[PDB]
């Protein structure tokens, strides 16, 4: 039998605790914030992405822009370089990550994802084109900017461009091609020995199809055929929504349909030879 | 009484070492808690005023979206459903982790809370949720747009799984105290909303009842209880925010104890405060998952 | 001498304790660059818990 309390060990517990709950109140104020998220959108807004720059926007990112004649305004990348210049960008490629084999509502409303850095593929959307390009009496312009696998870019540029409404199934319309090291592929190509074929691969004029929604000048279906949306003629010689390959070359070999489906702009490369990168972005003609 | 002071010395010698533990545990943590966590949730250009509009727009994935329910509305995120049932689900509760404190005041509760999306493997988008509230002036504003289904959805420890569905769904604004109301129940769970806790009876099983209620917070008493007492409150701190009656059938902002099971002696205040559905797994379990998604009725 | 045997209120205490920063700490996953992985012994407090009882019968 030994008498030893000792008990200074109960009671400096409890006041341990005490003082662990002080610090477990302070780590829970700590866990409160969500995580930060490093993709945020722009607070200036316009009617387009030069409206936003002429405001004095100088970042390139993610803005919100309403055309006056939108119901709604809609998320955009925008482009500004050291000039002013804002560039509004409705297509972009640049690794194969998202699936452009897309039905016409898809096409008609975009899909894809917007990013800050300008980092993600994306469609913007043909009603929207439409709503930018067709702003009373503001002539627009489009360039087109290729990349090759070997880090060779070139442009192509259009003038007076516009996008029609859905009731002329979204027609791609422009005055004159402005010049540009890639060409003019919307002038379509002369392939081979047919006489007829520059005049039916060319794109001014031609009414955008999708494999739900045939509106091109072919007794098939060049948009199926072909796993894209695209202003098709019979078929195409600039084709810049079509299958991602990676390195470029591909062959009939690689295709289910044995027709070249790639990202071509045939006056640049040969159709079998796929783009690294393509942007199609639109600006006021007069920033030219 | 002879051998009463060789437990009794090393029970406490037992616990001095936990509180040494557990003072160690929560210093780490408060270290990682120097700086946050991160995402990059890149935004589908796809948008509409709600999930729905956006799957009928040809958003058939399961991510983070923008919408923007009114042109009055700034454009918010949340994670849309497009996989369960018929799609076009606006996620506006999920559980899964207890990654995120739901033991929240009024404000918190208000606004919203918690991660809405996250990264998943090397995508450059947010296809996974992550635990959050949408917060109850946009649940609001949503479910008053037009008739609101209401799908509420868990799964246990042995991933076993039930659903509740309410074909309506409604709640009232800020000046309302947020009050629910629900019907047209089908499903696997138990109409806990509208009917109680199923092992209750009479008087006891009615102050269960969630339909008609108010919204209350910790530090924002609008519950059954009429009594003028502190000791009679639904919330208590760390609680979650719930359409609390006397005091309920079903918590999904409840607190998140792991593995299920969990009794009287481990809860803060010693209640039923869990993530809890008692007509299926009664007050002493708490979920594994638990979601709230709605969508306008047709 | 003295019966101060309320180590059986300490243990209960830390019981709760135990799992208010389990719960607190796993809130922090949501917030923070790294989540602490640790776990809860449950079992440990009760093998005790069935004791202290048993000493005292």
């Amino acid at each position: 039998s030994s008498i030893r309390y000792l008990q200074e060990i109960y009671n400096s517990n409890n006041q341990k605790i005490v003082n662990l709950k002080e610090k477990v109140a302070q780590l829970e104020a700590q866990c409160q914030e969500p995580c930060k998220d490093t993709v945020q959108i722009h607070d200036i807004t316009g009617k387009d992405c030069q409206d936003i720059a002429n405001k004095g926007a100088k970042q390139s990112g993610l803005y919100f822009i309403k055309p006056l004649k939108a119901n709604q305004q809609f998320l955009v990348y925008c482009e500004i370089d050291g000039s002013g210049n804002g560039w509004t960008v409705f297509q972009k490629r640049l690794d194969g990550s998202v699936d452009f084999k897309k039905n016409w509502i898809q096409y008609k409303e975009g899909f894809g994802h917007l990013s800050p850095t300008g980092t993600t593929e994306f469609w913007l959307g043909n009603e929207k084109i439409h709503l930018i390009s067709t702003q009373s009496a503001i002539p627009y312009a489009l360039r087109v900017e290729l990349e090759d696998w070997n880090g060779r870019t070139s442009t192509a540029d259009y003038a007076m461009f516009k996008v029609g409404p859905e009731a002329d199934k979204y027609r791609l319309t422009y005055a004159y091609f402005a010049g540009g090291d890639a060409g003019d592929a919307f002038d379509g190509f002369d392939f081979g020995d047919d006489p007829s074929d520059k005049f039916f691969t060319s794109h001014n004029g031609m009414q955008f199809s999708t494999w739900d929604n045939d509106n091109d000048k072919f007794e098939g279906n060049c948009a199926e055929q072909d796993g894209s949306g695209w202003w098709m003629n019979k078929c195409h010689a600039g084709h810049l929504n079509g299958v991602y390959y990676q390195g470029g070359t591909y062959s009939k070999a690689s295709t289910p349909n044995g027709y070249d489906n790639g990202i071509i702009w045939a006056t640049w490369k040969t159709r079998w030879y796929s783009m690294k990168k393509t942007t199609m972005k639109i600006i006021p003609f007069n920033r030219l | 009484i002879p051998t009463n002071l060789r437990v009794l010395r090393s029970i406490l010698e037992n616990l001095r070492s936990k509180i040494q533990k557990l003072e160690s545990d929560v210093s780490a943590q408060m270290e990682y808690c120097r700086t946050p966590c991160t995402v990059s949730c890149n935004i589908p250009v796809v948008s509409g005023k709600e999930c729905e509009e956006i799957i009928r727009k040809g958003g058939e994935t399961s991510e983070m979206y923008l919408i923007q329910p009114d042109s009055s509305v700034k454009p918010y995120r949340v994670y849309c459903d497009m996989n369960t049932e018929n799609g076009g689900w606006t996620v506006i509760q999920n559980r899964q982790d207890g990654s995120v404190d739901f033991g929240r005041k009024w404000d918190p509760y208000k606004q919203g809370f918690g991660n809405v999306a996250t990264n998943t493997d090397g995508k450059n988008y947010c296809g996974l949720p992550g635990e959050y509230w949408l917060g109850n002036d946009k649940i609001s504003q949503l479910t008053r747009m037009g008739p609101t289904e209401l799908l509420i959805e868990m799964e246990d420890w042995k991933g076993d799984k039930v659903k509740a569905h309410y074909g309506g769904f409604t709640v009232q604004n800020e000046a309302n105290k947020y009050q629910i109301s629900v019907n047209k129940y089908r499903g696997t769970a138990g109409n806990a909303l509208m009917d109680g806790a199923s092992q209750l009876m009479g008087e006891n099983r009615t102050m269960t009842i969630h339909n008609g209620m108010f919204f209350s917070t910790y530090d924002r008493d609008n519950d059954g209880w009429l009594t003028s007492d502190p000791r009679k409150q639904c919330s208590k701190e760390d609680g979650g925010g719930w359409w609390y009656n006397r005091c309920h059938a079903a918590n999904p902002n409840g607190r998140y104890y792991w593995g299920g099971q969990y009794t009287w002696d481990m809860a803060k205040h010693g209640t039923d405060d869990g993530v809890v559905w008692m007509n299926w797994k009664g007050s002493w379990y708490s979920m594994r998952k638990m979601s709230m998604k709605i969508r306008p009725f047709f | 001498q003295l019966l101060q045997k309320n180590v059986r209120a300490q243990l209960v205490d830390m019981k709760r304790l135990e799992v208010d920063i389990d719960i607190k700490i796993r809130s922090c996953r949501g917030s923070c660059s790294r989540a602490l992985a640790r776990e809860v012994d449950l079992k440990d407090y009760e093998d005790q818990q069935k004791q202290l009882e048993q000493v005292i019968a």
